[PDB]
C-alpha cells in the first residue's frame, strides 16, 4: 500500500475497541446476578451480555 | 537539650512569666552557642578578641529572641486567660522576630522574621497541643 | 570496669582530638594518626589476652600490618605534596575551594 | 446510536458492581497488611522482621583442657 | 546488603574466629564459655526483638 | 502597587532572596583540611554532651 | 597507566567491596574497606597533576579518620559483648561512632566538606567510579545494623544532608560540584528512610546509581566539565542535549519519569509511621536540587548559547569513544516508573 | 570594536506575492490546495455536521424523558388513591431506630 | 478509555514517519478523525457514571473536559503551523510530538479513577507545557516564566502528594468510586486544617487563586500561539476538576475554612479586572481576564450548592473556548504587526473587515452575551453564590460592569478609530486564519442549542 | 522486613517453593513494555552514533530487544514470587493470632447515627 501511514491510526482505534471488549469480558464477575437486572435466561442464549 | 526543653514545657502556660523567660532564654542561648562555636570554626577571626566579639553578639541576640519571646507569649496566655492556643505563641515569635530585627538594625528582616517565626512558632504550639512526631519511631 | 581501659580511651580521645586539630603539618597529623592505631593496638591486646579468646590473638597483627599499610601510603602522599610544594603545610593545600 | 455505538445500562451497572467489589477487597487487604506489619513489629513473633542472631552450630561440644567450663 | 555467599557456597571464611565459644586451638576454654553458650543457647531461632527481652 | 510590587514581595522574591543567602553562606568554605576537621570535633563535642547521642 | 595494572587495581576495588559485603566478621568489613580505599588512590591520581594529589590527600586523610573510628566501634562492642558478628551493637557508644564512621565514610553533611573538592580535583571516569562504587558498602553496613541505630542522630543527618546539598548546589557552575552535592542531597533521603524500610533504601540507591552513571557517562561523551562548555553541545550533538535534558529532568523527581519513583515510596513509608512534617520538609528542600538541574538544562538543552569558530572543526569528525551502556542507563533512567512494582524484587 | 558575527533579521515573507491564491497553509499551492480541502472537509462536513447530528438524536441523555414519564404514571397513581403525592420522609420510619436520649 | 489512548499513541508514528512537507496534513487530519470519535463518551446515565474499568472512567464532569481537549489539539496544529514554517524538520516533529504527549497526559488525566493516578498525570502535564514555553517561546523571559510556572505548581503540589499518600493510608483506598461510599466527616482540628489546606492549596495554584496568580500573566505571554491556548484552554481547568474531586473527603470543615479564600476570590476578580482596564498588552489583559474568570468558578466551587457547579463546569468548558479565541487573534495580530502593544494597531476593521466580525464575537461571548454558555455558566453561579449572601450580587454586578468595559475597551481600541498611517503591511486575512476562528466559534454557538451536556454530573 | 524469610535459604534467585506459582505469560503487557524499552535503547543507541535510526543495524536491535525480554521475564517470576510470599505471611499470621483480629460486628444504617451538617 502506498497509503499505510493513513491506516495506522483506524486501526490504533480498531485495536483499543477490541482491548476494550476484551477487558468488559474480563470484567463479568456480577454477569445476570445484580438486584436490580436479575432474571431467567431466555432459550438460545447462555449469558445476558458479552 | 532534652532537659531544656522538658524545663519549659514543664511549666503551664501563662503561670510563671520568670521562670518561662529563663527556660527560652537558656534554650536560645544554647543555639546562639552553637552558631557562634561553627561560625569560629569554619569562618576563623582575625584575633582572639574578634572571635570571643562575635561569641558574645551571636549568643546575646539568641538569648534576647529566646527571652522576648518567653515573656510575651507568657504574657499573653496571661492576659487572654486562653493559655492553649496558637495566637498567643505567634505574638510571641513576631516579637522575636521584631527583637531580630532590632539586633541587626534593619526593619525589613525583622518584619520578614516577625511572620515566619511567629508561624513557626504557632505550628510549634499546634504540634505541642495536638501530639505532632517530628522524629517518629518507627512503627510498621 | 577497670582503669588501663580508662586510661587507653583517653589516650585514644587526646591522639583523636590531636588529629582533628592541625596546627602546621602533615606530619603532625599522620604522627597522631598513627597514635590512634597504637591505642587501639594496646586495647584490644589487653581485651583479648584478658579475656582469654585464644583465636583472637591474631587480631592485633592483622590491624598492625594494614593501618601500617595505611601510614606507607599517607607518607607518599606527604612526599608528593613536598615535591610539589617545596614543604608539607596544610595551608598550600587549597587550590580546590574553587 | 444506542444500539450500534452506546452500551447496555445493565452491562455498566453490573461492571460497576464487579469493580467495586475487587476495589474493596484491595482496600480491606491494604488495611489487614498494615495491622498485621504493625503487631509483627511490636512483638517480634511473626515471620517478618527477624533480625540475626548467632547461630548455635558454632559452639564447640567437645571437653576442653579445664574442667570448669 | 548482606550476600550470604559462604552460607550458599558451603565455605568457612570468618565462622570460626566469630565467637567466643567455637572451636578453638588445642581445645583451649575461655574465661567465660559456659555464659556464652547459654547465651547463645538463648537465642538461636527466635530474633533480636524476642531474644532482647 | 499590589501584583507588580508587593505580591511580587512576599512570596517568590523574599524566598528567592533567602535561599541565595543561605547558598552564599554555605559554599564560601576557604578549602582548609584544619578548619573542615575542627568542625568535626565540635560536631562530635556537640553530638556527645549537648545532644546526648551516646544514651 | 598500564592497561594491566589499571585492571588488577579495580578488581581489587570490587574485590573490597564484595569482601565488607559478604563477610560476617568485623574485622573483615575493616580489612575489605581499608583494601578498598588502599586500591582506590592511584585511580584519583591518574592524571599527576597537583590537584589531583591535593584530592587524594584530602580523601586520605578523611578515610582514615572514619577507618579509626570504626575501629574503635568494633573494639568497644568485642568488649560489652565478647563477639564479632556482624549484627547489632550492644552499645549506644560502639553504635554512635560507628554510625558517624560511616556517615563519614559516606560524606553525608555535617561530613560532607571532602566531597566537592574530591570529586573537583579527579577526572570524570574516578568521579564516577567514587560517587558510584564507593557507597555501596557502608549502606550494607548500615543495612546490617539498624537495630541499634539512634533514630533521632541518623534522622538529623537525613535532613542536614538534604538541606546542606541544595545550599551548596544552588551555587555551583562545574558539573563536578554539582554531582557532589546532588549526592550528598541524595544520601540525605536515603539515610532518612533507612529505618522504615531499608527496601526503599536499596531502591533509591539502585534509581541514584542508574542516575549518576547516565549523566556521568553523557559528561565524558562530551569531554565537558563546566557549564559553558557544556552549553557547547547544541552546535555539535543535538541528540545529546535531548538525552542530558530528559535525565536532569528525571534527576529532579518530576513525574512520570523514572527519579519520581523513589521519593514517592519514601513519602509513602514515611507517612505509614505517622511522620508527616518531615516527607514535607524534604520535598520542599529537594525543590532546590530540581532548581539547580532546571538551570543546567536551561543553559543546555532548552537554549542555544553562541558557539565558535572551531566547532566547524569538530563537525567533519565523528566520536569514537566507547559509550558503554549509554543507551540503557538512558532509557532505565527516564521511562522506569510504569514498571514501579518491580521493586518486590529487592526485599 | 565590531560586536560578534550573527545573521542579520530575516526580511518576513510575504504568502501572497508568490502565490496570490495561498490559504496560508503551505509554501507548495498543491500542499496548500490540500491542506485546505483538508481541514475544511474533516472539520465542518464531518465532525461539526454529523457531530450536532449525533447529539441532537442522543438516547434519552441522563435519562430526563424517563423521569417525566414514571414521575406522569405515579402522579396518576397517587391521586386516583388520595394518596399525598409526597411525604416529608425519604424512607419509613418503622424501619428507622432513633438513639435513645 | 483505550480506544482514545491508543490513536493519540498512534499519531507519534504518524508524524515521526511523513514527509518534510505532509506532516500537519497527516497529524490535523487524523487528530480530526479522533475528535469526530470522542462523542461516544456521551453515554451517560442519570444515575451511574460510565464506568469503563478498574482505572479509567468518565462521568458527566470529565466528559465535556474529554471532547473539549480532544477537539483543541487540531486547532493548536492548525494555529503553529505558521510561526514554525522555517524551522528544522526534526524540531518541528518534536513540537508535534509534545502537543501529542500532552494531549495524552490530559485525556489520561481526567478519567483517572484512582486520585494518586490523576495527580501522577496531573503532574505529567508540567513537562511539555515548560518545555513549549521555553524552547519555542520569542522573548527573553520565557525561562523566568517556566522557572515561575514550574516552581508555583510544584510548590503547591507537594503537600498535595502528601495529603493523598495519607489519605490512602488511613482510609485504605483512594479509588473514587469506593471513596464516594466509604467518606467519613472530618471534624475540626488543626490537623484537619492542614489536611485542607494541603488537599485545596495545589488546585488553588493551578486555577489560580488571588495572590498565588503571579505565574500567569507570565506563562500566558511568553508562550507561542499553542502553549497560550492550551495553557488557557485545559490547564486551568485541572485545578477546577481537582476541586471537584477532592470537596467529597473534605466535609464539614469546608464551610469555615472557605471563608479567607471566598474572600480572596470575590475580591479578586475586581483587582484582576481593573488590571485589564489599564493595560498596555493585549495577551496580558486577555491572561488577566482568564484570572477573574477562574476566580469565579473556585467561589462556585468553594461554595458547593447544585446550581454553583453547574454553572461552574459549564462557565469552565465556555471560558476555555473563548479564551483559545482570543489569544488565536491576538496571535494574528502579532503576527501581522510583530509586536503585542494594543495602542500601536489601531483602526483594523476598516482593513479587515471579517477579523473584525470575529473579534467582536470573541468580545460578545467575553462579556457574557445571553444565550450565549458564558451567560448561562455565569448566571447559575450569581444565583447560588446570591442564595450564599446577598452583597454578593453588589459584587457580582460590579465585576460584570468592568469586564463589559475592558471588553469593549479592547474592541474599541483594536478595531475601531482611525488607522496607524506608518504600517502598511497589512496583509488580507488568510483562509487558514478564517478557518481557526470559525472552529472556535461555531461549536460555542452550537452549544447554545443543546446546553445540557455541559452542565456537570448533576444536571 | 523479610530478611527471616530469607534467611535459610539464601542468595536464591527463585527457591523451590516459586514453581507452585503460574509463570507470567510470553503475551504479558509488562514483558511488552520491557520489549519496548530495549527497542527505544536500541534506536539510541543508533542515535548517539549517527546512524539511520530505524535502518541501521536489525541485528542489533534485535538482541537489545530479546535482552531485555530475558532479564525481564526473569525479573517478573521473581516480582510475582514475592507478592505471594507477602500474602502467605500475612494470610498465616492472620489466622494464628485470633485474638488481635476480632470480628467488627457490622451494624446496619438504620442503626449508626450520623451527624447531619446542611449546606446552606
Ligand atoms: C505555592 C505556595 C503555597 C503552598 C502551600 C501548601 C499548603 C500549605 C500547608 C501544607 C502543610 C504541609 C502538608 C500537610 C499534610 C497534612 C496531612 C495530614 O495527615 O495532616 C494531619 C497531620 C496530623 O498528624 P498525624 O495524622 O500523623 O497524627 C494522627 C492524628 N492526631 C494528631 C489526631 C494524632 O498533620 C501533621 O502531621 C502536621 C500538619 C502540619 C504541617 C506543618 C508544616 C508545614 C507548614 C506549611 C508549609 C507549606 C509550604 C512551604 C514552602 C513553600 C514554597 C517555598
Ligand atoms: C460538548 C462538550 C465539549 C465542547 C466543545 C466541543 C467541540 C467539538 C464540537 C463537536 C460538534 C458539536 C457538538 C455540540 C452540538 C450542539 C448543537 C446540537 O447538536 O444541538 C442539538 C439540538 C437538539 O434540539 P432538541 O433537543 O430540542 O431536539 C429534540 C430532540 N430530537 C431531535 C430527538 C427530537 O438541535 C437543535 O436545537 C436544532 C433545532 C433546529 C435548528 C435551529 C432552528 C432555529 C435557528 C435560529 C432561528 C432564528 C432565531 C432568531 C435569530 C435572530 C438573529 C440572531
Ligand atoms: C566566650 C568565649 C569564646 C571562646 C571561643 C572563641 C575563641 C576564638 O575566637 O579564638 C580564636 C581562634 C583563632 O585564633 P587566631 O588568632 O586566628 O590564630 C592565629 C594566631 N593568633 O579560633 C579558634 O581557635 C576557633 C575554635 C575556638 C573554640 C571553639 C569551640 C569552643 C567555644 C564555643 C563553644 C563553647
Ligand atoms: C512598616 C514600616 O514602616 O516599614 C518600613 C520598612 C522600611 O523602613 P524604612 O522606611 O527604610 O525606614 O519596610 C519594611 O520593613 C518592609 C515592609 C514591611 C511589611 C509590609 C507588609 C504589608 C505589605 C503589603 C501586602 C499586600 C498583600
Ligand atoms: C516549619 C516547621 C514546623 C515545625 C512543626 C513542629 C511540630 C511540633 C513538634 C515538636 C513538639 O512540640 O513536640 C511536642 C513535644 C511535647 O509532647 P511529647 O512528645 O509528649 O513530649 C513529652 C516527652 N515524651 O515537645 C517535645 O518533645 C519537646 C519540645 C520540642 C520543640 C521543637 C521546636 C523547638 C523550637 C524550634 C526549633
Ligand atoms: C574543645 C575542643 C578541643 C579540646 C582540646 C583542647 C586542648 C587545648 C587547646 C586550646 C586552644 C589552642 C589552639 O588555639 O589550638 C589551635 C592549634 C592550631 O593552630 P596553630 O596553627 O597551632 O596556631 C594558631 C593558634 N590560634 O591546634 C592545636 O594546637 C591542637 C592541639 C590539641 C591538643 C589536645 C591535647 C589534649 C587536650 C585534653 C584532652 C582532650
Ligand atoms: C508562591 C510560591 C513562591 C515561591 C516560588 C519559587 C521561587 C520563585 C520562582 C523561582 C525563582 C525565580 C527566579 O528566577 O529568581 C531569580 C533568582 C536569581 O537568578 P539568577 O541565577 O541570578 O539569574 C540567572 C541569570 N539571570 O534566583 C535565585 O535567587 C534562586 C532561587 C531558587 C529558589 C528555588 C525554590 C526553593 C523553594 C524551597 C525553599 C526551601
Ligand atoms: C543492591 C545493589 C548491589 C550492587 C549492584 C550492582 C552495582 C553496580 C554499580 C556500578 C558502578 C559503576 C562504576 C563506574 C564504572 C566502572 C568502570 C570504570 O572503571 O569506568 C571508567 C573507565 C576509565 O577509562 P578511561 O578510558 O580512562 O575513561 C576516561 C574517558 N576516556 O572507563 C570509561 O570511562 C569508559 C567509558 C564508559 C564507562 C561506562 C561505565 C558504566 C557503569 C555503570 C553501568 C550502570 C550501572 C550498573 C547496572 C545497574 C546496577 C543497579
Ligand atoms: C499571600 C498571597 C495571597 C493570599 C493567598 C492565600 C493565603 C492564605 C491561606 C491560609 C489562610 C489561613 C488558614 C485558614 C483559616 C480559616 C479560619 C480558621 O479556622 O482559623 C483558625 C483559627 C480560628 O480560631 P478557632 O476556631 O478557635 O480555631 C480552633 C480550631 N480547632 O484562627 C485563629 O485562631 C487565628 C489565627 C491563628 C494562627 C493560624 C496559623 C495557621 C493558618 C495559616 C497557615
Ligand atoms: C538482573 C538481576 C540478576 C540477579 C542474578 C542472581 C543474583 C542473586 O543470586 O541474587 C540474590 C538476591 C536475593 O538474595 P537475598 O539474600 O534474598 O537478598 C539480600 C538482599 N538484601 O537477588 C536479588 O537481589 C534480585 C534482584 C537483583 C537486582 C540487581 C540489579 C538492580
Amino acid at each position: 500500500r502506498d497509503h499505510w501511514i493513513h491506516v495506522l491510526v483506524p486501526v490504533g482505534f480498531v485495536f483499543g475497541y477490541y482491548l476494550d471488549r476484551k477487558n468488559d469480558e474480563k470484567l463479568a464477575a456480577f454477569r445476570n446476578k445484580s438486584l436490580l437486572y436479575k432474571r431467567e435466561l431466555k432459550p438460545q442464549e447462555e449469558v445476558t451480555w458479552k | 537539650a532534652k532537659t531544656l526543653l522538658h524545663q519549659y514545657w514543664d511549666i503551664p502556660e501563662g503561670t510563671e512569666c520568670h521562670r518561662k523567660t529563663y527556660a527560652a532564654t537558656s534554650i536560645g542561648g544554647a543555639s546562639g552557642l552553637v552558631v557562634s562555636a561553627y561560625s569560629v570554626a569554619l569562618k576563623t577571626p582575625t584575633s582572639f578578641l574578634e572571635g570571643v566579639a562575635r561569641t558574645g553578639r551571636y549568643t546575646f541576640t539568641a538569648a534576647a529572641i529566646g527571652a522576648i519571646f518567653g515573656l510575651t507569649s507568657c504574657i499573653s496566655a496571661q492576659v487572654r486567660e486562653k493559655p492553649d492556643d496558637p495566637l498567643n505563641y505567634l505574638i510571641g515569635g513576631c516579637a522575636g522576630g521584631l527583637t531580630l530585627g532590632a539586633r541587626t538594625r534593619s526593619y525589613g528582616i525583622g518584619a520578614a522574621a516577625c511572620a515566619y517565626m511567629g508561624l513557626t512558632a504557632a505550628l510549634v504550639k499546634m504540634g505541642q497541643l495536638e501530639g505532632w512526631k517530628v522524629f517518629a519511631e518507627p512503627k510498621v | 570496669m577497670s582503669l588501663v581501659y580508662m586510661n587507653i580511651m583517653m589516650a585514644f580521645t587526646v591522639s583523636l582530638t590531636g588529629l582533628l586539630m592541625y596546627r602546621s603539618h602533615l606530619m603532625s597529623s599522620l604522627l597522631c594518626l598513627e597514635g590512634m592505631m597504637l591505642s587501639l593496638f594496646i586495647l584490644a591486646t589487653l581485651m583479648i589476652l584478658n579475656s582469654h579468646f585464644t583465636l583472637a590473638s591474631m587480631m592485633p597483627i592483622i590491624l598492625l600490618v594494614f593501618a601500617a599499610c595505611e601510614a606507607a601510603l599517607g607518607l607518599s602522599l606527604l612526599v608528593m605534596v613536598s615535591n610539589t610544594y617545596g614543604t608539607d603545610y596544610v595551608q598550600n593545600l587549597n587550590l580546590l575551594q574553587c | 446510536i444506542a444500539r450500534t455505538f452506546f452500551d447496555a445500562p445493565e452491562k455498566n451497572y453490573e461492571r460497576t458492581m464487579a469493580i467495586l467489589q475487587i476495589e474493596s477487597e484491595k482496600a480491606e487487604l491494604r488495611l489487614k497488611e498494615l495491622e498485621v506489619r504493625r503487631l509483627m513489629r511490636a512483638k517480634g513473633d511473626g515471620p517478618w522482621f527477624q533480625y540475626p542472631t548467632i547461630d548455635k552450630a558454632l559452639i564447640d561440644h567437645s571437653p576442653k583442657a579445664t574442667p570448669d567450663n | 546488603p548482606f550476600f550470604d555467599v559462604q552460607k550458599k557456597l558451603g565455605v568457612d571464611l570468618d565462622h570460626w574466629m566469630t565467637i567466643q565459644s567455637a572451636e578453638q586451638p588445642h581445645r583451649i576454654p575461655a574465661r567465660c564459655h559456659a555464659f556464652e553458650k547459654e547465651w547463645i543457647e538463648c537465642a538461636h531461632g527466635i530474633g533480636s526483638i524476642r531474644a532482647e527481652k | 502597587l499590589l501584583d507588580l510590587i508587593w505580591l511580587e514581595t512576599i512570596l517568590p522574591k523574599t524566598i528567592s532572596l533567602a535561599q541565595m543567602k543561605m547558598s552564599t553562606t554555605i559554599t564560601s568554605q576557604k578549602g582548609l583540611i584544619k578548619l573542615y576537621f575542627l568542625s568535626f570535633l565540635i560536631t562530635i563535642l556537640i553530638s556527645t554532651t549537648l545532644l546526648n547521642f551516646h544514651e | 597507566m598500564n592497561p594491566i595494572i589499571l585492571i588488577i587495581i579495580l578488581m581489587t576495588v570490587m574485590l573490597g567491596t564484595i569482601i565488607v559485603m559478604i563477610s560476617t566478621h568485623w574485622l573483615l568489613i575493616w580489612i575489605g574497606f581499608e583494601m578498598n580505599m588502599l586500591a582506590i588512590i592511584p585511580i584519583m591520581m591518574k592524571k599527576h597533576n597537583p590537584r589531583a594529589t591535593e584530592a587524594s590527600t584530602k580523601y586520605f586523610l578523611t578515610q582514615s579518620t572514619a577507618s579509626m573510628l570504626l575501629m574503635m566501634a568494633i573494639i568497644i562492642n568485642l568488649m560489652f559483648s565478647g563477639q564479632w558478628t556482624v549484627m547489632k551493637l550492644f552499645n549506644p557508644m560502639a553504635s554512635m561512632l560507628m554510625t558517624m564512621a560511616l556517615a563519614m565514610k559516606l560524606g553525608m553533611a555535617p561530613f560532607h566538606f571532602w566531597v566537592p573538592e574530591v570529586t573537583q580535583g579527579i577526572p570524570l571516569s574516578s568521579g564516577l567510579i567514587l560517587l558510584t562504587w564507593q557507597k555501596l558498602a557502608p549502606m550494607s553496613v548500615l543495612y546490617q545494623i539498624l537495630p541499634s541505630i539512634n533514630l533521632d542522630l541518623i534522622l538529623t543527618l537525613s535532613i542536614l544532608s538534604i538541606t546542606i546539598g541544595g545550599w551548596g548546589g544552588l551555587n555551583q557552575t562545574q558539573l563536578r560540584k554539582i554531582m557532589a552535592y546532588s549526592s550528598i542531597a541524595h544520601m540525605g533521603w536515603m539515610t532518612a528512610v533507612l529505618l522504615y524500610n531499608p527496601t526503599m533504601t536499596l531502591l533509591n540507591l539502585i534509581i541514584y546509581i542508574i542516575m549518576t552513571s547516565t549523566m556521568f557517562t553523557l559528561f565524558m561523551a562530551n569531554s565537558t566539565t563546566t557549564t559553558l562548555s557544556l552549553s557547547h553541545t547544541w552546535n555539535k550533538a543535538p541528540i545529546m542535549t535531548i538525552l542530558v535534558l530528559i535525565t536532569l529532568l528525571s534527576m529532579g523527581g518530576l513525574p512520570p519519569l523514572s527519579g519520581f519513583m523513589p521519593k514517592w515510596m519514601i513519602i509513602q513509608e514515611m507517612t505509614k509511621n505517622d511522620s508527616i512534617i518531615l516527607p514535607t520538609l524534604m520535598a520542599i528542600t529537594a525543590l532546590l536540587n530540581l532548581y539547580f538541574y532546571m538551570r543546567l538544562t536551561y543553559s543546555t538543552a532548552l537554549t542555544m548559547f553562541p558557539s565558535t569558530n572551531n566547532m566547524k572543526m569538530k563537525w567533519q569528525f565523528p566520536t569514537t569513544k566507547r559509550m558503554t551502556l549509554l543507551p540503557t542507563m538512558t532509557v532505565l533512567s527516564t521511562m522506569l516508573l510504569p514498571l514501579t512494582p518491580i521493586l518486590s524484587i529487592l526485599e | 570594536t565590531l560586536r560578534w558575527q550573527e545573521d542579520p533579521e530575516p526580511e518576513d515573507e510575504n504568502l501572497y506575492e508568490k502565490n496570490p491564491d495561498s490559504h496560508g497553509y503551505d509554501k507548495d499551492p498543491a500542499v496548500d490546495v490540500w491542506n485546505m480541502r483538508v481541514v475544511f472537509f474533516f472539520g465542518f462536513s464531518i465532525v461539526l455536521v454529523l457531530g450536532s447530528t449525533f447529539v441532537a438524536y442522543l438516547p434519552d441523555y441522563r435519562m430526563q424523558e424517563w423521569a417525566r414519564r414514571e414521575a406522569e404514571r405515579l402522579v396518576k397513581y397517587r391521586e386516583a388513591h388520595g394518596l399525598p403525592l409526597m411525604e416529608s420522609n425519604c424512607f419509613d420510619p418503622s424501619k428507622i431506630q432513633l438513639p435513645e436520649d | 478509555m483505550l480506544k482514545y489512548i491508543i490513536p493519540t499513541m498512534m499519531l507519534m508514528p504518524l508524524t515521526w514517519l511523513s514527509k518534510n512537507s505532509m506532516i500537519w496534513i497527516n497529524t490535523t487530519l487524523h487528530s480530526l478523525l479522533i475528535s469526530l470519535t470522542s462523542l461516544l463518551l456521551l453515554n451517560q446515565f442519570g444515575d451511574n457514571s460510565l464506568n469503563f474499568s478498574l482505572t479509567f472512567f468518565s462521568d458527566s464532569l470529565s466528559t465535556p473536559l474529554l471532547i473539549l481537549t480532544m477537539w483543541l489539539l487540531p486547532l493548536m496544529l492548525m494555529a503553529s503551523q505558521h510561526h514554525l514554517s522555517k524551522e528544522n524538520l526534526a524540531r518541528k516533529k518534536l513540537f508535534i510530538s509534545m502537543l501529542i504527549l500532552l494531549q495524552l497526559f490530559l485525556i489520561m488525566t481526567f478519567t483517572a479513577t484512582e486520585l494518586i493516578f490523576f495527580y501522577i498525570m496531573f503532574e505529567a502535564t508540567l513537562v511539555p507545557t515548560l518545555i513549549i514555553i521555553t524552547r519555542w517561546g520569542n522573548q527573553t523571559e520565557r525561562l523566568n516564566a517556566g522557572l515561575y510556572f514550574l516552581f508555583y505548581t510544584l510548590a503547591g503540589s507537594l503537600p498535595l502528594l502528601v495529603a493523598l499518600i495519607y489519605i490512602q493510608n488511613t482510609m485504605g483506598s483512594l479509588n473514587f468510586l469506593i471513596l464516594q461510599y466509604w467518606v467519613q466527616p472530618m471534624p475540626n482540628s488543626w490537623s484537619n486544617t492542614f489536611m485542607w489546606l494541603a488537599c485545596m492549596m495545589a488546585f488553588m495554584v493551578k486555577m489560580p487563586l488571588y495572590g498565588l496568580h503571579l505565574w500567569l500573566p507570565k506563562a500566558h505571554v511568553e508562550a507561542p500561539i499553542a502553549g497560550s491556548m492550551v495553557l488557557a484552554a485545559i490547564l486551568l481547568k485541572l485545578g477546577g476538576y481537582g476541586m471537584m474531586r477532592i470537596t467529597l473527603l473534605l466535609n464539614p470543615i469546608t464551610d469555615f475554612m472557605a471563608y479567607p479564600f471566598i474572600m480572596l476570590s470575590l475580591w479578586g476578580m475586581i483587582m484582576t479586572s481593573s488590571i485589564c482596564l489599564r493595560q498596555t498588552d493585549l495577551k496580558s489583559l486577555i491572561a488577566y481576564s482568564s484570572v477573574s474568570h477562574m476566580a469565579l468558578v473556585i467561589v462556585a466551587i468553594l461554595i458547593q450548592t447544585p446550581w454553583s457547579y453547574m454553572g461552574a463546569t459549564a462557565l469552565m468548558i465556555a471560558h476555555g473556548l473563548t479564551s483559545s479565541m482570543l489569544f488565536c487573534l491576538a496571535n494574528s495580530n502579532y503576527e501581522r504587526v510583530h509586536s503585542r502593544t494594543m495602542i500601536l494597531a489601531r483602526g483594523l476593521q476598516t482593513l479587515l473587515p471579517l477579523m473584525a466580525a470575529w473579534w467582536l464575537l470573541a468580545s460578545l461571548t467575553n462579556l457574557a452575551l445571553p444565550p450565549s454558555i458564558n451567560l448561562i455558566g455565569e448566571l447559575f453561579v450569581v444565583m447560588s453564590t446570591f442564595s450564599w449572601s446577598n452583597i454578593t450580587i453588589i459584587l457580582m454586578g460590579l465585576n460584570m460592569v468592568i469586564t463589559a468595559l475592558y471588553s469593549l475597551y479592547m474592541l474599541i481600541t483594536t478595531q475601531r478609530g482611525k488607522h496607524t498611517h506608518h504600517i502598511n503591511n497589512i496583509l488580507p486575512s488568510f483562509t487558514r486564519e478564517n478557518a481557526l476562528m470559525s472552529l472556535h466559534m461555531l461549536p460555542l454557538l452550537l452549544l447554545s442549542l443543546n446546553p445540557k451536556i455541559i452542565l456537570g454530573p448533576l444536571y | 522486613m523479610m530478611t527471616g524469610r530469607q534467611a535459610r535459604a539464601p542468595l536464591q534467585f527463585l527457591p523451590d517453593e516459586a514453581r507452585s506459582l503460574p509463570p507470567p505469560k510470553l503475551t504479558d503487557p509488562r514483558l511488552a513494555y520491557i520489549g519496548f524499552l530495549g527497542y527505544c535503547s536500541g534506536l539510541i543507541d543508533n542515535a548517539i552514533r549517527r546512524r539511520p535510526v530505524l535502518s541501521a543495524g536489525l541485528h542489533r536491535q534485535f538482541l537489545y530487544i530479546t535482552s531485555f525480554v530475558f532479564v525481564g521475564y526473569y525479573l517478573l517470576k521473581r516480582q510475582d514470587y514475592m507478592y505471594a510470599v507477602r500474602d502467605h505471611d500475612m494470610f498465616s499470621y492472620i489466622k494464628s493470632h485470633p485474638e488481635d483480629f476480632p470480628e467488627k460486628d457490622k451494624k446496619t444504617y438504620r442503626e449508626v447515627f450520623e451527624e447531619f451538617h446542611p449546606v446552606r
